RNA sequence: AACCACAGCCAAGGGAACGGGCUUGGCAGAAUCAGCGGGGAAAGAAGACCCUGUUGAGCUUGACUCUAGUUUGACAUUGU
RNA sequence: AAGCGUGUUACCUAUACUCUACCGUCAGGGUUGAUAUGAUGCCCUGACGAGUAGGCAGGCGUGGAGGUCAGUGACGAAGCCUAGACCGUAAGGUCGGGUCGAACGGCCUCUAGUGCAGAUCUUGGUGGUAGUAGCAAAUAUUCAAAUGAGAACUUUGAAGACUGAAGUGGGGAAAGGUUCCACGUCAACAGCAGUUGGACGUGGGUUAGUCGAUCCUAAGAGAUGGGGAAGCUCCGUUUC
RNA sequence: ACUAAUCGAACCAUCUAGUAGCUGGUUCCUGCCGAAGUUUCCCUCAGGAUAGCAGAAGCUCGUAUCAGUUUUAUGAGGUA
RNA sequence: GACGUAAGUCAAGGAUGCUGGCAUAAUGGUUAUAUGCCGCCCGUCUUGAAACACGGACCAAGGAGUCUAACGUCUAUGCGAGUGUUUGGGUGUAAAACCCAUACGCGUAAUGAAAGUGAACGUAGGUUGGGGCCUCGCAAGAGGUGCACAAUCGACCGAU
RNA sequence: UUGACCUCAAAUCAGGUAGGAGUACCCGCUGAACUUAAGCAUAUCAAUAAGCGGAGGAAAAGAAACCAACCGGGAUUGCCUUAGUAACGGCGAGUGAAGCGGCAAAAGCUCAAAUUUGAAAUCUGGUACCUUCGGUGCCCGAGUUGUAAUUUGGAGAGGGCAACUUUGGGGCCGUUCCUUGUCUAUGUUCCUUGGAACAGGACGUCAUAGAGGGUGAGAAUCCCGUGUGGCGAGGAGUGCGGUUCUUUGUAAAGUGCCUUCGAAGAGUCGAGUUGUUUGGGAAUGCAGCUCUAAGUGGGUGGUAAAUUCCAUCUAAAGCUAAAUAUUGGCGAGAGACCGAUAGCGAACAAGUACAGUGAUGGAAAGAUGAAAAGAACUUUGAAAAGAGAGUGAAAAAGUA
């Protein structure tokens, strides 16, 4: 039993990890990569209002799903429920479905009871912002629905330029390079005007 | 056997050191129980807030007597000093500790300052009154935090004597380890002719 | 999703409370869903299946074969329809065991108790 | 984790890496720190000199509290100013305002001399100082205040 | 049932210095039965002899270190 | 001479040498304002390749876990068989066909009770040996009938024998426990056989004032009183 | 000798997976590199420590410092 | 590069051109067999095994460097004179995730048995190298600066 | 003669109590060796295994003869830490605490030593009657060789003067705890494959219910359940309402000042010695034997001793919840666990069959099918059985 079960991690360090999973929540490449169906969503990051708060029945919750863009999502899941491919199956671990959307709100005013049935629908609220949800499977780009009061919270919680994090002296990490566009940056004049002209990309054989 | 550079350790495990091995398994389980048993004596006892009041002390030894911290009761001459007696102050949620002594001045005040205080903001439901409810407050340390002591002002102005701490740090040294020789050389000294 | 710390989700405990059931348990395990009249007729879904209640197949091989309940055969988990039956090679009959989840009942046995469980679930009683 | 270990590149190997000659044995020099001043004694005395043997004085019943003297040192000195009020004092430098720094309430027994403060008066109240740590914030301007 | 790596013809050579196999020759024809004790360094057992082990045990004694018992002294029991 | 000494040439052939290709490894380079999007990519150039103990690296396979393929599947999952096919140097992977019946994969990651020819290895299964060694102590069987599917062996009759009264006879004590007896009956057991049986199945059966136990004391055992012992308990059997 | 097929100290269970410098075994593939049986110490001689031989990680630099080689000059040696 | 005055051509930084048969078991693969030559039984200890050295009659399934406490080097990551949320508290969609005070540990000071004392003469030193940068030069090179690191002589702290 | 008293007996006297089991955890006693030290004896293993005695839901410890040396803390326990440190050790191998600090939980107290002495005011028992976990009266007894009240070192007592301030019990119902019952959504709609639809396709519905299970193949919507609330039943006992007992008190408690006092545990402390034990080192605790105290005394203050101080507690008597433990019992929820040679020895009539005189030792053994629908009937055979026929989706499922 004296097996190491519980892996300490750096407290800074897990909030790293937590802020690179909710920056990549915005970036719809990684987002449709990681498997949601998020191609005809009209805009990522998606903040829709407060009212989803309080919402109250589970019909309600998923007609205004719908109506936001995650049916696809939606009918994703309870599509892909799946009996699990071994042993497993006989030990509380029967079945097997993807991810829906993570629905994150301010204030529990009906939401999480109302969502709590969906199939693969998770809730969070914006204090909390579990990494396990946000980056399944080590896997970045959760399909996140923000309200709106879960969004304008964000920078209180995380901190930002102008304002300082909750967090008892934390700040979001920086940045050590200035842009991930590298062919831009070669490509600007300053280094343009200072490298020697190029060979062919593929040398001629001689010889 | 000893082999390369590595430092020596001494890993007590020349026993069967396996049968006493416990791994806290229950730290989320106690916890949960301890929130629960805290909720429990919070219902038992409402409208008390579920610790009694303690006084300041200062700490022993020279490594921490800078601190100040939470005692274990109040004293008798501090309860005398608050106006109320040991047995009827044990029933109004007070400490009392009967061993500690008050030598410092500080300390009594600062304690009995603390009592009047505590007797301020509590409501004592009468024995056969109405008894109103009155919005149970958990935490009494909470209500009356130990509070450290000013030692000094932020700032003020230099006064240089030409005394020499160091010298002077020197000095108290030596006249402590020669006092019992110099009484010794001052009493033969004396007694002689 | 549970809920509750008192009821399990685990397969094991709950296979061996439904095989280890007690009769009295059984009984209650082997409810049958009332037909669309009925089901208007006194307001409940379903019920405890009984001996003399008259019941319509609607699942398996004997679809649509009506009946009367000549057993409630609890030890097998099963009931017995009078008019379905299995005729052996020689000349015999012989039962077929029938789940009445698979049954609609069409009919039902009313007595004092029978009625009182209708009204007690919120039956009509008419 | 097991599948990055070299025990499974071993497997199909006869001897698992302890070789077929040596073939690796229970505890073939002995157990813990045996023979240290046998067959250990090469290693023992190129890698820990000093280790066998008796030393100065013994101390019944020690209490490290008693021994409690944290050092700071005077290129530290004004870290224990908080930063939002430092360059106030280090700016205006003069007498009739200058900063008390408690060292004690900073968890600090003595002051040492490692040197180079700025030359602002400051009034640093300690229970023990280096001779030369009061020369150097004396020259300053300052001055230290024996507390207990 | 024992037994069984695979198996089963020799001569010499070399070879871990005595081969059924390897090398060079001799040769070599299905399937077999009774018998036989040359060979299979046949089988039966992690040689019991010998040596090694910082592995024992039985026994002996002026071995080392002790011990039941027993003897001697003192104190107590213990008084007049 | 196809022997010996010597001389001359031709000729034979090593995984060695020369050249060429392919694989891999190492090294040195090229390649960004579309490198005409694979920059751990593509490409150029040169050299190199033995290997126990051992080190390192890149991969292959297995049980379970997070994620994904809204993957496969009763119109057949998995498993197994298949001198049928294809890919990989290889670990392996894939496909067809047969059998089969309910689940299982690909990829990215996590984790391990994760890969067998050996351990006089463990458990289980199976051979050759081999229809072989054998089934030879106790003197011995034979004729006929009956039964039965079937008779060396069962039954009955006839006959020949033996134990030879310290018995192969008639009872018992320990022990066994129904083996006793009857009916039915022969798959297994009776190292051949079997219709027979101490076998199998179902039943029946043991009757006491006088025979034993039960009572007595024997060598002994052992409570009590009482004394030891931390105590389990020990002593002692008429003692204080 | 015998003390239940057990006797130079029965049998049963546990301590106990008792310890072993000794015997046996130690399970996929390919690629690259690639040994030692010698020095010193050790109740050491079937074992260890130590150095050496080996791999791996690299780092600081970029043709040096060099070199199991010769030449020139200059030593040293007491074997044939 | 060659040839030709040029056109252009060529055997000049690696095969093209012309023609025929067949389009299937014909070539090829697989497999069985035959033929030539070769090939001793694996595993293991060992200087040396095919050994007249040991284990192995056969087959399936099982079968052996694990986990843990403390630690060394190396590497990745977070923060950095700091660092470590998880003893505990708060909280929760409840052993998860999220939040947190006071401490404590290790580091930021050494040295002496100990009592104790305790780190800038100097641009935090001088000398020799030293990548990179700077200035002058078409360049070579020359000059200035020189972090890490290396050698060395000093200075400071403690012990003597 | 008689009546006590003391001590000691007897009774199938009246009423009780102990034993034995379990023992995971707990309190003690007793107590190893394998092992390590590369040998070995001290040491280690280990104050462990085995053995013995005694508890409970926890136990034990516990309100300082404590820690300290500070500007002092303040019952006990447990955690983080102190710390693999002080220290112990063939100073080898190894071993190894404590104080402070942060936390969890917190709770305080009771006797002995005192004249009630203007009143043994105290208690078991018997008996009678009752409102029966008990009460009241009557009687016998216990008890002055001391039962009640009053005090416990923090104090406190006696006396004197001042005065003021606060009190008890008891039903119902209430909450609260436990046990338990019952009720509370939505398709079995069409098409295809199939023996079976619970599969695939279409169209829907509920969802605070898409946990889990069952049903002839993957079922939110077929059934049980799940989720959410509602309504009941039996029972525990403290904060609540409320109802009465209302000299229900000169009864109890507290409080100021003055004066006089202030009893505080002996074969015990302590010491010597022996043995054991500890990190405890001129001796940490424990135990035997010898010696054996005091009362501004006594203990401790981690180097033996004398002299002088100082500090700090108050032993030799006693009770106490919680935080802590828990390979047993009972009731639950779970798992990156095993999946019938695995997982407990045991998934099964498993501590069974079986072995041994005995202590003990101790297996193997899961799966037809959705349903026996477990093959009627014919024929060959003495029969087993075969061949047909038949059941089944399948007999390439026939209980071998
Ligand atoms: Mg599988
Ligand atoms: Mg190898
Ligand atoms: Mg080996
Ligand atoms: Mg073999
Ligand atoms: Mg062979
Ligand atoms: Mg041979
Ligand atoms: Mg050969
Ligand atoms: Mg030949
Ligand atoms: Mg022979
Ligand atoms: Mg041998
Ligand atoms: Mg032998
Ligand atoms: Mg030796
Ligand atoms: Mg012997
Ligand atoms: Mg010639
Ligand atoms: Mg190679
Ligand atoms: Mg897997
Ligand atoms: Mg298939
Ligand atoms: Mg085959
Ligand atoms: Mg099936
Ligand atoms: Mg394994
Ligand atoms: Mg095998
Ligand atoms: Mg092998
Ligand atoms: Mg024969
Ligand atoms: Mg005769
Ligand atoms: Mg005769
Ligand atoms: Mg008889
Ligand atoms: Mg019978
Ligand atoms: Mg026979
Ligand atoms: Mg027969
Ligand atoms: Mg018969
Ligand atoms: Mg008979
Ligand atoms: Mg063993
Ligand atoms: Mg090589
Ligand atoms: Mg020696
Ligand atoms: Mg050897
Ligand atoms: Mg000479
Ligand atoms: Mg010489
Ligand atoms: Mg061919
Ligand atoms: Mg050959
Ligand atoms: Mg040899
Ligand atoms: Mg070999
Ligand atoms: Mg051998
Ligand atoms: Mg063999
Ligand atoms: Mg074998
Ligand atoms: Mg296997
Ligand atoms: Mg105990
Ligand atoms: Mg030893
Ligand atoms: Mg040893
Ligand atoms: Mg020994
Ligand atoms: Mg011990
Ligand atoms: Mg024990
Ligand atoms: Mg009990
Ligand atoms: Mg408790
Ligand atoms: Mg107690
Ligand atoms: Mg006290
Ligand atoms: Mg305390
Ligand atoms: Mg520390
Ligand atoms: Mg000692
Ligand atoms: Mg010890
Ligand atoms: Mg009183
Ligand atoms: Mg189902
Ligand atoms: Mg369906
Ligand atoms: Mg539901
Ligand atoms: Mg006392
Ligand atoms: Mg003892
Ligand atoms: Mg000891
Ligand atoms: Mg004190
Ligand atoms: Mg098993
Ligand atoms: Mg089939
Ligand atoms: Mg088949
Ligand atoms: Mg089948």
């Amino acid at each position: 039993t004296w097996r190491k079960w519980n892996v300490k991690v750096n407290h800074n360090e897990k909030r790293y990890a937590t802020a690179s999973a909710i920056a990549a929540t915005a970036v719809a490449s990684l987002v449709l990569a990681r498997g949601h169906r998020v191609e005809k969503i009209p805009e990522i990051p998606l903040v829709v209002s407060t009212d989803l708060e309080s919402i109250q029945k589970t019909k309600e919750a998923v007609a205004a799903l719908k109506a936001v863009g995650a049916h696809s999502d939606l009918l994703k899941v309870l599509k892909s429920k799946k009996l699990r491919a071994g042993k497993g199956k006989y030990r509380n671990r029967r079945w097997t479905q993807r991810r829906g959307p993570l629905v994150v709100y301010a204030e529990d005013n009906g939401i999480v009871k109302a969502l709590r049935n969906v199939p693969g629908v998770e809730t969070a609220n914006v204090a909390s912002l579990n990494l396990l949800q946000l980056a399944p499977g080590a896997h970045l780009g959760r399909f996140v629905i923000w309200t709106e009061a879960a969004f304008t919270k964000l920078d209180q919680v995380w901190g930002s330029e102008t304002v300082a994090s909750s967090k008892v002296g934390y700040t979001l990490p920086s940045h050590i390079i200035s842009t991930s566009d590298v062919t831009r940056i070669i490509n600007s004049s300053e280094i343009q005007s200072a490298i020697r002209p190029a060979g062919q990309a593929t040398q001629k054989r001689t010889h | 056997a000893i082999s390369k550079n590595l430092p020596i350790l001494k890993n007590h495990f020349r026993k069967h050191w396996q049968e006493r091995v416990k791994v806290h398994f229950d730290q989320a389980g106690k916890k949960v129980s301890r929130r629960n048993a805290r909720a429990t004596r919070a219902a038992k006892i409402a409208p008390r807030p579920l610790d009694l009041l303690r006084p300041v002390v200062r700490a022993p030894t020279v490594k921490y007597n800078r601190k100040v911290r939470a005692g274990r009761g109040f004293t008798l001459a501090e309860v005398k000093a608050a106006g109320l007696t040991a047995a009827y102050a044990r029933t109004i949620g007070i400490a009392v500790d009967h061993r500690r002594q008050n030598r410092n001045q500080e300390i009594f005040d600062a304690n009995v300052q603390r009592l009047k205080e505590y007797q301020s903001k509590i409501i004592v439901f009468p024995r056969n009154g109405k008894a109103p409810e009155a919005e149970q407050v958990l935490s009494a340390a909470a209500t009356f935090p130990i509070a450290q002591p000013a030692t000094d002002v932020e700032a003020r102005a230099v006064q240089d004597n030409g005394e020499s701490a160091f010298r002077t740090l020197r000095l108290a040294r030596s006249e402590k380890k020669f006092r019992g020789i110099r009484e010794k050389r001052a009493r033969e000294k004396a007694e002689a002719e | 999703a549970k809920q509750s710390l008192d009821v399990s989700s685990d397969r094991r405990k709950a296979r061996k409370a439904y095989f280890t059931a007690p009769s009295s348990q059984r009984r209650v395990l082997l409810s049958a869903p009332l037909s669309k009249e009925l089901r208007a007729q006194y307001g409940i879904k379903a019920l405890p299946i009984r001996r003399d209640d008259e019941v319509l197949v609607v699942r398996g091989s004997k679809k649509g074969q009506e009946g009367k309940i000549s057993s409630v055969y609890r030890l097998k988990f099963a009931v017995q329809v009078d008019k379905v039956t299995k005729e052996k090679v020689n000349g015999a009959s012989v039962p077929i065991n029938l789940h009445p989840s698979k049954l609609v009942i069409t009919k039902l046995h009313l007595d004092k108790d029978r009625k009182a469980l209708i009204q007690r679930k919120g039956g009509k009683l008419e | 984790p097991s599948r990055f270990t070299k025990t499974r590149k071993h497997r199909g190997h006869v001897s698992a890496g302890k070789g077929r000659i040596g073939k690796h044995r229970k505890h073939p020099g002995g157990r813990g720190m045996a023979g240290g001043q046998h067959h250990h004694r090469i290693n023992m005395d190129k890698y820990h000199p000093g280790y066998f043997g008796k030393v100065g004085m013994r101390y019944f019943h020690k209490q490290q509290a008693h021994f409690w003297k944290p050092v700071l040192n005077l290129d530290k000195l004004w870290t224990l100013i908080p930063e939002d009020k430092r360059d106030q004092y280090l700016k205006s430098a003069s007498k009739e305002t200058a900063p008390v720094i408690d060292t004690l309430a900073a968890g600090y027994g003595k002051i040492l001399g490692k040197g180079r403060i700025p030359n602002v008066p400051v009034i640093v109240k300690a229970r023990f100082v280096s001779k030369l740590a009061e020369e150097k914030i004396r020259a300053a301007g300052g001055v230290v205040e024996l507390i207990a």
